[PDB]
């Protein structure tokens, strides 16, 4: 298994919302709230501000809330979704069919960048294939899943390998700790 | 003095704590989404360094590798999965506080669980990831039950190939034939002996979450891992000379030939910062390398036989351990034998008998003020001297201290 | 320019009183200080039992008292000397001293 | 040869040694003394440089600790100080190079 | 500072290997009679004092 590269998730449109479009939830869109620039995915919030305040600030250095402009409103602010990008394959000398892994991502937000806008991630042409399994370790993409137990062969994510199956493919289980056993006390 | 001796009367059984250290977190950088962003001319800029990333990409992945190859030898040690059968009688000891738990979903035993309820925590960074491991807990979890059902069916014979059964008490009496006390010591104190360690398990729970100060050295790499994270990620709001901290401000504030400068001095000081950070975690794995190969020697040695090395695996002469799985470490528990209640003796070193002198086989010479007697070194048993424990090998005007008695035949 | 030196928190009188105290438990106890209490016994049988421990049995030692003796002190002498005599021996301890 | 042994008829008793570093020295560093001195310039530019002199000493606090645990592990084996008899006689060994 | 530190850092790390080896052998040696070959001297050990 090889990393090569790492993935971005474009932003779609732009948002203003001085006190001038409509606003957009749940989507990697930019925005500027009175001269509050940058982009993330904007959802509504829980933390109830002082009547005075209306920025955010997360442990460190970064804005995570906002007030709306406009209405009274709490919204949070997540950057967009990115991660590095791995190939798993076998040897050239035995097939040339390959599988991806892409990295702390759900398989949803991958799906829907990919066949439905068609622009938002970074390597198109480079993306290809439609075989999707979540796994804690990110987003499977070109392997089957077997419910059986093998001995691991090329590490994946939390207790996940893969294979060369054997007509032949690349599938991916659970690793199998061994043998059961016990002895007749 | 030079004719007196102390001989212990009764024994004692305790139960001791070792924690160790084996894992850490793992870790992977992006160096142009980290220092650059979203620039265009910052990753032009950049490009003139050469290959500074490759050096330290590769270092971050054989830190993440041999993070997992630490586990993978320190607990996958044994192939067979052992079950324990589901009668649990061991002859009066009771084993519960450290078999997995069938009612928990975790499938933990409830020292385990007081483990991960104590120990806690201390996601998205610029750039910053933590990947997960490759084992998960429930994994490491039936590597432990699979090491105790082994340790408690077979014996030590599991460890040298195929595990063969044998009843718990006559292991006991092998294990105590293995520190220079004799078989019947324990048939005829079988009842007390079981007590004793039962009570000893149970103090165990209340020295371990009671003491805030115990498990710290499972806490200490959580917290410096935090920490190096959190002032890399709070690295980035510094000016290093320069007029701003943010690109966009300095491109769209001035004309590009001067702009070029103020960039090149925030990347000379983000890439001193990764550097500083990459070289630190060399370090530091280097040092959980070490903990993790003492602590797979100490699982070899202490568990899966019995120990003569001294201080090695508890004070005191060893008996057996047991294994428990902590977040980011192993725990031991192991089982000595201390004597206790002492008393004095007046020893010889030879017996003179016809003109022959006599020497004990396993044993001391001992006195009581009217007979002698032969006893066992560690527990005090005496014996009628016969010809039959003793060899003559001499003759009486030779040895220095010898004390002329009868010895029958 | 503020570059300090700070002192050890044990001096070294404490060491030479640990030292001490080890010598004289591992003299007059052997090794049954080290498991539990301290148990009284005879150095020549303590002796006996140490040569037993190797595959030699007692007898060899009761009959070779003086003689055996009388060779460990000789040794002993000559520690004063090779140590002494050649300076390099304690090379380790210097560098770490140098460095 | 297949039905030949050696067997020893005399024995030997020799003593050697061995030497091994335990700690070294502890230091603590400034920076601002060290780096600037007493001009207030130099100081001002130099807080705009992050947190490196934090993690410097740290780093330096962490060593220093370390080096009185390593003494402590090594040495306090034991939990009563034992004390040798008045009278030194031990069937004929002197320790007397060693007390 | 930095070359300094690192270099401090290096060397502190071999001298706790060092302490470790010497706990290990004042533990075996002293307190107790050996049977490791050639681990408290070449021969057949009887004793040792620090
Ligand atoms: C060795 O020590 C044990 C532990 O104290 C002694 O066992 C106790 O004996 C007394 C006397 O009958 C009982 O009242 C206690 O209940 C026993 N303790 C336990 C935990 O059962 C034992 O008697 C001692 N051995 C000798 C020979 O005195
Ligand atoms: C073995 O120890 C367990 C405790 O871990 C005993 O189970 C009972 O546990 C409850 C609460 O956990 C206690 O209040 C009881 O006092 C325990 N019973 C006894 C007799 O102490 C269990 O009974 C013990 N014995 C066996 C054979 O399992
Ligand atoms: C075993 O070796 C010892 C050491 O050499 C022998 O003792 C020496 O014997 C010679 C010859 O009689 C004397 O000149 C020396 O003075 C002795 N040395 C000491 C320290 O007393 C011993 O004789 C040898 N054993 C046998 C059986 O020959
Ligand atoms: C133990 O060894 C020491 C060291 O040789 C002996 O001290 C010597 O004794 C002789 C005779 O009294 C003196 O001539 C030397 O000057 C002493 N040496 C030193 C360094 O003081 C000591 O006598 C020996 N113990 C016994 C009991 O004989
Ligand atoms: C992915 O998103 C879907 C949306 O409902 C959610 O149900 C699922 O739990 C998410 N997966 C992960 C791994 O978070
Ligand atoms: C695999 O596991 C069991 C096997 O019988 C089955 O219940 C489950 O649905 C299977 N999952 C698949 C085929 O995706
Ligand atoms: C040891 O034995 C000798 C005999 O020469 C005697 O003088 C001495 O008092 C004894 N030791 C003690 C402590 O009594
Ligand atoms: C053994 O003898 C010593 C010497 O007086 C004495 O102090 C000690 O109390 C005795 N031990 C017992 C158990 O009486
Ligand atoms: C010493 O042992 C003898 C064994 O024959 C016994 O008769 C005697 O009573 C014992 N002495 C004491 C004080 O118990
Ligand atoms: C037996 O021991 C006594 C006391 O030491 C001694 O007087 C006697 O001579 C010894 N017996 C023989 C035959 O030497
Ligand atoms: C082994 O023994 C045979 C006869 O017992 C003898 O001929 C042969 O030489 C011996 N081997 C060696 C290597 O001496």
């Amino acid at each position: 298994i090889y990393q090569t590269s790492n993935f971005r998730v474009q932003p779609t449109e732009s948002i203003v919302r001085f006190p001038s479009t409509n606003l957009v939830k749940n989507k990697c869109v930019n925005f500027n709230f009175n001269g509050l620039t940058g982009t993330g995915v904007l959802t509504k919030s829980n933390k109830k501000f002082l009547p005075f305040q209306q920025f955010g600030r997360d442990i460190v250095d970064t804005t995570d809330a906002v007030r709306d402009p406009q209405t009274l409103e709490i919204l949070d602010i997540t950057p967009c979704s990115f991660g590095g990008v791995s190939v798993i394959t076998p040897g050239t000398n035995t097939s040339n069919q390959v599988a991806v892994l892409y990295q702390g991502v759900n398989c949803t937000e991958v799906s829907v960048a990919i066949h439905a806008d068609q622009l938002t991630p970074t390597w198109r042409v480079y993306s290809t294939g439609s075989n999707v399994f979540q796994t804690r370790a990110g987003c499977l993409i070109g392997a089957e899943y077997v419910n059986n137990s093998y001995e691991c062969d090329i590490p994946i994510g939390a207790g996940i390998c893969a294979s060369y199956q054997t007509s032949q493919s690349i599938i991916a289980y659970t690793m199998s700790l061994g043998a059961e056993n016990s002895v007749a006390y | 003095s030079n004719n007196s001796i102390a001989i212990p009367t009764n024994f004692t059984i305790s139960v001791t704590t070792e924690i160790l250290p084996v894992s850490m977190t793992k870790t992977s950088v992006d160096c142009t989404m980290y220092i650059c962003g979203d620039s265009t001319e910052c990753s032009n800029l950049l490009l003139q360094y050469g290959s500074f990333c490759t050096q330290l990409k590769r270092a971050l992945t054989g830190i993440a590798v041999e993070q997992d190859k630490n586990t993978q030898e320190v607990f996958a040690q044994v192939k067979q999965i052992y079950k324990t059968p589901p009668i649990k009688y061991f002859g009066g000891f009771n084993f519960s506080q450290i078999l997995p738990d069938p009612s928990k979903p975790s499938k933990r035993s409830p020292i385990e669980d007081l483990l991960f309820n104590k120990v806690t925590l201390a996601q998205k960074f610029n750039g910053l990831t933590v990947l997960p491991p490759l084992l998960t807990d429930e994994m490491i979890a039936q590597y432990t039950s699979a090491l105790l059902a082994g340790t408690i069916t077979s014996g030590w014979t599991f460890g040298a190939g195929p595990a063969l059964q044998i009843p718990f008490p006559m292991q006991m009496a092998y294990r105590f034939n293995g520190i220079g006390v004799t078989q019947n010591v324990l048939y005829e104190n079988q009842k007390l002996i079981a007590n004793q360690f039962n009570s000893a398990i149970g103090k165990i729970q209340d020295s371990l979450f009671s003491t805030p100060s115990a498990l710290g050295k499972l806490q200490d790499v959580v917290n410096h891992n935090a920490q190096a994270l959190n002032t890399l990620v709070k690295q980035l709001s510094s000016k290093f000379g320069a007029i701003s901290s943010v690109l966009n401000d300095i491109l769209s504030r001035l004309d590009p030939p001067e702009a070029e400068v103020q960039i090149d001095r925030l990347i000379t000081g983000r890439l001193q910062s990764l550097q500083t950070y990459v070289t630190q975690q060399l370090i530091r794995a280097a040092e959980i390398r070490a903990s993790a190969n003492l602590a797979a020697t100490k699982m070899s040695e202490c568990v899966l036989g019995q120990s003569k090395r001294v201080d090695f695996c508890g004070k005191g002469y060893h008996l057996m351990s047991f294994p428990q799985s902590a977040p980011h470490g192993v725990v031991f528990l192991h089982v000595t034998y201390v004597p206790a209640q002492e008393k004095n003796f007046t020893t010889a070193p030879a017996i003179c008998h016809d003109g022959k002198a006599h020497f004990p086989r396993e044993g001391v010479f001992v006195s009581n003020g009217t007979h002698w007697f032969v006893t066992q070194r560690n527990f005090y048993e005496p014996q009628i001297i016969t010809t039959d424990n003793t060899f003559v090998s001499g003759n009486c005007d030779v040895v220095i201290g010898i004390v002329n008695n009868t010895v029958y035949d």
